[PDB]
RNA sequence: AGGGUU
């Protein structure tokens, strides 16, 4: 049982082996689920791997895991679009994603950049709710 | 007017009428208007005309431009269409006289485009649609292809909108030069040829416009004529076929897109009609699949995921470019993220608020519509314009994601839908929403999906039938509860049902990874039924059924009436048994459970579960899984559908790595000969043919066109190696000596005894080489001997290349292993897989092989002990495989190496003096003649000893693996070199085999033309790829496409989809070169004539030509075969006591009487088998056998009384055949059924039929023209053997002119034998 | 219709 974990460290030392390792982690995943987050920090074989990372993010209520999952998805334009969609669907917080898109949307020449910037500004803009 | 059409036939064109009236155009005009049109194109009328050979004998051979008319054109198309409906060759007469076909074809085109409701009615133009569909589906016919080319080539693009054409030429700049070249060559044309060319180039695009206007004429709710519906249906069928074939798709796909047909269709009133447009909708979904199919139109390659994404990204990008530059009201919308903008939802949000004019303008900038002139309003609907832009740009899910969301079980919404699950009553007049099998497929996904869906539909239909049979028997009645008035063997009331697990989805999926449930039944039944229900095992599929009965208690059920209303059918769901629970709550030395309650844990389809849950949560639908009150089981052998579908899905999911030299041929395009051994780059120059040739004379005779040169001149020195060139007709033959295997002469190898013909040799030669080898083996041409010789040659030439053998039946496997046993193949290298009565002398199952190894290990370890003692080594302990290995290296190899050091590094005497193993071989050495001889004798002794230790090293695994299952795994993965199974087993076990790491290099198949397409493909992938490539080195297929095809339970799937077509047959049709075995050895030459006309040069082997047993006549019968005319008996010919249960009392009684006659003559009753083409007649002949023979001592029983279809691969000395039919020819018109029927007899064939009916059938003529060359009245010789086939008999020949005369004769003959003899069995 | 050591 321990041997599989030992093998995983060997896989960690190192594509198919990555599949065996990711399967070894997804076999269920506590701190290990966060570690998959490390896999998102490193590499994702396919949207499916990214989807699994997203599932882990969904599983943990706290915000950072979800942010990491979104990042994994991006790593270009399609990934950025997916991140934007997630932000639109996500009502959790505007700060982590705010800065992300800012630097992410600095590789665009025209229209969408000015228009995109305007859209970002629009998104940014009892008691507190009334204000 | 059946007497009218028939009298006309007799006068003007019928076969077997010496002199006919000359051609008269008015006959064609009269028949079309008064018989075909007036009867509303009645199928029976059209059948009669077609069967009477109207097309071949009247229509086409008298067709010319000067006589061509509407009636003439339509009549030809009706006949061709009917031939397709009946699955008989449709194009032969056109191929015979091709001269006027181009004129005819062009005018079919004109007629198809004729103004709606004009000269041609909509039905008539539907007939033309179907005819043209057949044409496009028949481009393999040169005559048809040469006409269709101009309709579907690049020049057809002049039908494109001018802006779209330019867009495409800019997209693929290399296209423009070819476009220019076309325009140039067009200049060289005279004005009429140019006009004809332009009309042909525009045909399909103009046909689309005609369809669109027909479609628009369909009202939303007001009554609609069925002719409009059916026209639209057949049109989409045509679109699908054009789109699903690359040569027709290549340029037409762009044309279809430019027309926006698909958007028109999805917004149409017709699809909105829930009943009328249902079939149209399902056909539409198929078309949508292909218009968006993942293939590059120009390269023909499948599109990657990246390429798909790029295509979608580029579309959005160009839409945003146009948005930014020219749209102000929607300018803010352009600035949107491409992903956010792309979903259907986002696109509707952005373009939905815009005006019709603006959307038209947007579309125009994308070259989708012509420019909207300034200040003009668009003529298009806003919903059209919106759906045009939205559907074009929205996100699409891939074909794989689409497949992975399909439930593997049919629901109540599928099982009774006869558009996709037709009954056996399907006439072929309407079309179905089904895939078609012909020659080509777009990609592997297309190929696999067509087979997936076709397999899926038939299984669902079978399941529905089973449910109807078992649920009806239960008699569900109202009590608002249900009470069951009857009981069923295969279905039980559910006592309890509970979903017990809904597992979380895997990453990238929206369905639970696993859904399980507990279902309880109360086995208050007969112990036989209790046992069967307890006989359920893991992976068994059951169906969960919900009835809410409609009838009060006691209400009679009528099976003729709609089943669903009869029992109140509400839901059907599938499930798969995990296991029965025991009284400790464990999923099942099986226990004896107490009481009558039983609970099974089952798997539910997770996709179906999610859909049902989604439906419940979103739409308030009731929870289906709280309603089940019936569970139905099935026969295990008929219930593998779910496993097969899963395997196919897995294959689609994997990279499907087949050999690169196979991929194109499998898909049916490219050079059909490119996998022949002569074209393989890795063709082997020198091969050891071992024991293939019996002598150098046999070898020389085996290669007629070659010059044989032997490496040794001495005729006494002439196994053989043969080297093939790369003058070039020269073969270099090297005789060589089999290495001595020890001092026991009985350990010399078994040898082949079959003197293979030069053709059989070509097959064996091909099978030994890399690549695709296809062998066509007519009845009795030695398919099995060819097979085992190939297997043997591969075994010896390439040790540790593993061979996979796949057949259709266990009988073929029995035959292969029987012949394998007579050859030099070690039985430790043999393995047979299966889910069976042992029929071979040895047991090659996992069980038999584990047992052999265990018993052989014991004997060999005892030899090691004897060797130890003969060497004077002390030690009382027995050896294991482990210590035997140590012993070999330490005691045996050492002694041998020392010995070789002395005598091979030199007298005859020292070979024997220093030989280290004299005492061990005392029970068996040297001759003292020459060094070379005795040295090799010594070498052979060492090989003998080494073989003992080689085996023990292989057998060590049985010491490391205790269980029989692990031991069998070792044999399967490692030890066996020859592994055999049925295609059925291969399909079921593929998953387990891949998981085990099963590996193999070569595949040989038998009965290949009896195996379904997809079940032929699956055995190619029972292993993982190796370094990115398939390990497969050889593919040998042996079969006969001129005999019967795979069995399709519901023949509607054959009629519409050609689902019976094997891969073997498709490959022959595609043009893959075949080796055609040409000499049969099991039947008389005279009998062989009845079917050898069907094959290429099929003659007879010498022993058939020369042995007395084939020239000895059949006692009491003048002829060795006869066709016997049987008229009516008591006013009846064919009869039908139950629907489709065809019988013929006159024929049956005659057949039985003949069987009795033969028995009373002293025939071995077992050497006679009785065959017929219908099950109804089979039971009737059996009925008469029991009621006329009964307890008769003088009369035995025939070996079998069965149908021709159930007698495939079987034979007897004498066959009595009843053809039954008197009204219509029926399924014997299939020449393959004919050939099988003509070849079941070794020595005697006697056929009883209404001769006139079958004589009139054109396809059956080559057989029946031979059969009617002899009398149609049975010639008997009742006082009779050693009489020869040709010699005039030395007895009286009496002629029986009918059945009653025969039944009289046999009665009198028997009553004379009862008085004069008395036999005694008790 | 399937087998193993402080």
């Amino acid at each position: 049982v321990m041997t599989v974990r030992d093998f995983t460290q060997v896989f960690d030392s190192y594509e198919e082996s990555m599949i065996a390792a990711k399967m070894e982690t997804a076999s269920e995943e506590e701190e290990d689920d966060v570690d998959l987050e490390l896999r998102l920090a490193r590499f994702e074989q396919l949207i499916s791997r990214r989807p699994l990372l997203l599932n882990s993010v969904l599983l943990r209520q706290n915000p950072h895991h979800v942010h990491e999952w979104h990042k994994r998805v991006a790593l270009g334009r399609p990934r950025e679009i997916i991140n934007t969609y997630t932000e639109a669907v996500q009502t959790v917080d505007p700060f982590k994603a705010t800065g992300k898109p800012h630097t992410l949307w600095v590789a665009f020449a025209k229209f969408y950049e000015d228009n995109g910037q305007l859209d970002d500004a629009r998104v940014i803009l009892k008691v507190n709710f009334k204000q | 007017n059946a007497e009218f059409v028939t009298q006309l036939a007799c006068k003007y064109w019928a076969p077997h009428i010496k002199k006919k009236s000359p051609f008269d155009i008015k006959v064609i005009e009269d028949i079309y208007e008064k018989e075909i049109v007036k009867s509303r194109f009645a199928i029976r009328k059209i059948m009669l005309l077609e069967f009477s050979q109207y097309l071949e004998n009247y229509l086409w051979m008298n067709y010319s431009p000067e006589v061509s008319s509407k009636a003439y054109l339509m009549s030809i198309c009706c006949m061709v269409n009917e031939k397709f409906r009946e699955n008989v060759p449709a194009w032969e007469i056109f191929k015979k006289k091709p001269d006027h076909f181009p004129f005819f074809f062009k005018h079919i085109l004109k007629a198809a485009l004729a103004e709606t409701d004009g000269e041609f009615s909509l039905h008539e133009q539907t007939v033309l649609l179907l005819f043209l569909d057949h044409c496009f589906n028949s481009l393999e016919v040169d005559l048809i292809r040469s006409q269709v080319q101009q309709l579907i080539s690049l020049p057809m693009w002049m039908g494109l909108q001018l802006a779209r054409l330019e867009l495409e030429l800019k997209k693929t700049p290399k296209l423009r030069k070819f476009w220019n070249l076309i325009k140039k060559n067009d200049e060289k044309m005279d004005p009429e040829a140019r006009e004809q060319a332009y009309q042909e180039r525009r045909f399909l695009s103009q046909l689309i416009q005609k369809f669109i206007s027909v479609l628009k004429s369909v009202p939303l709710s007001e009554p609609v004529t069925m002719d409009k519906v059916h026209y639209c249906e057949r049109f989409i069928e045509l679109m699908i076929d054009l789109e699903a074939l690359l040569p027709t798709r290549r340029w037409f796909n762009t044309i279809l897109d430019d027309s926006h047909l698909l958007v028109h269709c999805y917004l149409s009133n017709l699809v909105r009609r829930e009943e009328d447009g249902h079939l149209f909708s399902q056909l539409l979904d198929m078309l949508k699949f292909y218009t968006g199919f993942e293939i590059n139109d120009q390269t023909g390659n499948a599109l990657t995921e990246n390429e798909m994404t790029t295509i979608h990204y580029d579309r959005i990008t160009s839409l945003q470019r146009a948005a930014f530059a020219h749209f102000p009201e929607l300018y803010d919308f352009a600035l949107s993220n491409v992903a956010e903008v792309d979903t259907r939802e986002s696109l509707v949000k952005f373009f939905g608020p815009l005006s019709s004019n603006t959307l038209h303008q947007v579309a125009s900038y994308l070259c989708l519509l012509p420019t909207l002139p300034k200040n003009e309003d668009t003529t298009f609907d806003k919903e059209f314009l919106l759906e045009l832009l939205v559907s074009r740009h929205e996100r699409r899910i891939s074909q794989i994601q689409q497949l992975n969301q399909m439930p593997l079980y049919p629901t109540e919404k599928i099982i009774w839908d006869e558009n996709i699950v037709p009954t056996e009553y399907y006439s072929g007049e309407g079309c179905l929403a089904l895939p078609k099998l012909n020659l080509q497929f777009l990609t592997l996904h297309d190929y696999l999906l067509r087979n997936f869906n076709l397999f899926r539909l038939e299984s669902t239909y079978e399941i529905r039938q089973d449910i109807e049979d078992s649920v009806s028997r239960m008699k569900p009645w109202q009590s608002g509860g249900v009470v069951f008035g009857g009981w069923a063997r295969m279905a039980q009331p559910i006592v309890a049902f509970t979903v017990v697990e809904v597992a979380k989805p895997n990453i990238g999926e929206n369905w639970p990874t696993r859904v399980r449930a507990d279902v309880t039944i109360n086995l208050n039944v007969r112990d036989h039924i209790k046992d069967e229900w307890e006989g359920l095992r893991k992976h068994d599929v059951c169906f969960l059924i919900t009835v809410r009965p409609t009838k009060p208690y006691g209400t009679k059920f009528d099976r003729r009436r709609p089943f669903i209303e009869q029992v109140g059918l509400v839901y059907v769901r599938g499930c798969e048994i995990q296991g029965m629970l025991d009284d400790k709550g464990r999923v099942i030395p099986r226990p004896n459970l107490r009481g009558e309650s039983r609970t099974f844990r089952v798997f539910l389809d997770p996709n179906q579960y999610q859909q049902d849950m989604t439906n419940t949560i979103q739409n308030g639908a009731e929870d289906v899984y709280e309603t089940f009150n019936i569970i139905m089981r099935r026969k295990p052998k008929e219930n593998n559908f779910k496993a097969v579908l899963e395997t196919i899905r897995n294959l689609m999911n994997t990279d499907c790595v087949v050999p690169d030299w196979l991929h194109d041929i499998i898909l049916g395009y490219g050079d059909p000969s490119s996998a022949h051994y002569s074209k393989m780059p890795n063709q082997i120059a020198t091969l050891d043919f071992n024991d293939t040739f019996l002598s150098i004379e046999h070898l020389k005779a085996s290669f007629p066109g070659h010059n044989v040169k032997v490496t040794v001149e001495d005729p006494a020195l002439q196994p053989f190696r043969i080297t093939f060139p790369v003058e070039a007709k020269t073969l270099i033959v090297e005789p060589h000596v089999i290495p001595n295997r020890g001092p026991y002469p009985y350990n010399q190898p078994k040898r082949n005894t079959i003197q293979f013909t030069h053709t059989q040799i070509e097959a064996i030669r091909a099978g030994m080489q890399p690549g695709l080898t296809m062998v066509v083996g007519p009845p009795g041409t030695g398919k099995t001997d060819v097979a085992v010789q190939i297997i043997s040659n591969i075994y010896h030439n390439f040790p540790e290349q593993r061979t996979l053998i796949v057949t259709h039946s266990n009988q073929a496997l029995n035959q292969l292993f029987e012949k394998i046993m007579a050859l030099d193949i070690d039985e430790r290298h043999l393995l047979r897989l299966g889910h069976e009565e042992l029929e071979t002398e040895k047991d090659f199952s996992r069980y038999g092989r584990v047992n052999y190894v265990l018993a052989r290990r014991i004997e060999l370890l005892e030899e090691v002990k004897r060797l130890q003692k003969s060497l004077g080594v002390p030690g009382d302990a027995s050896y294991t495989c482990e210590t035997a290995g140590y012993f070999f290296l330490y005691q045996v190899m050492s002694r041998w190496e020392e010995y070789i050091s002395k005598v091979k590094n030199p007298d005859v005497t020292e070979v024997s003096t220093f030989f280290p193993f004299h005492e061990y071989f005392a029970n068996a050495i040297f001759k003292g003649r020459s060094y070379e001889e005795d040295m090799e004798i010594a070498e052979g002794c060492f090989r003998h000893i080494k073989k003992i230790f080689t085996q023990l090293e292989e057998f060590r695994a049985s010491e490391l693996l205790r269980s029989g299952l692990d031991r069998s795994k070792y044999l399967l993965v490692k030890e066996a070199k020859i592994i055999a199974m049925t295609c059925t087993h291969a399909a079921l076990k593929r998953h387990d085999l891949v998981k085990l790491g099963f590996k193999y290099d070569n595949i040989l198949m038998e009965e290949a033309a009896q195996i379904l397409e997809i079940e032929t493909f699956i055995p190619l992938l029972l292993q993982n790829p190796q370094d990115g490539f398939s390990r497969l080195k050889r593919w040998i297929m042996i079969g006969d496409h001129h005999q019967l095809p795979p069995v399709i339970k519901n023949m509607a799937f054959q009629k519409y989809s050609n689902m019976e077509q094997s891969l073997f047959t498709r490959f022959v049709r595609v043009g893959v070169p075949t080796v055609d075995l040409d000499a049969q050895g099991r039947a008389r030459a005279s009998l062989c004539n009845l079917y050898n006309w069907r094959y290429k040069n099929l003659g007879n082997l010498p022993h058939v030509q020369l042995l007395p047993e084939f020239s000895t006549a059949n006692a009491g019968l003048l002829y060795d075969f006869q066709l016997i005319n049987v008229e009516d008996f008591q006013g009846v010919g064919e009869s039908e006591p139950n629907p489709y249960f065809y019988q013929n009392l006159g024929e049956a009684e005659y057949v039985v009487a003949l069987f009795m006659y033969m028995c009373l003559l002293g025939y071995p009753a077992d050497k006679i088998s009785i065959l017929t083409t219908y099950n109804g007649q089979k039971h009737l002949i059996r009925d008469i056998i029991n009621r006329r023979c009964g307890n008769n001592p003088l009369i035995g029983r025939p070996n079998k009384v069965t149908t021709v279809d159930r007698f495939q691969g079987q034979q007897n000395d004498y066959i009595l055949l009843s053809l039954v039919r008197t009204r219509a020819v029926g399924h014997l018109r299939d020449v393959r059924r004919l050939v099988v029927a003509m070849s079941r007899a070794r020595l005697g064939l006697y056929i009883f039929a209404r001769v006139s009916l079958f004589q009139n059938c054109f396809e059956l003529t080559p057989a029946f023209s031979q059969l009617t060359a002899r009398p149609l009245h049975l010639h008997i010789i009742p006082t009779e053997t050693t009489r020869k086939n040709g010699e005039r008999p030395s007895h009286e020949v009496q002629i029986i002119k009918n059945m009653p005369q025969m039944a009289n004769f046999v009665y009198n003959m028997y009553m004379h034998l009862i008085q004069t003899t008395h036999h005694y069995h008790q």
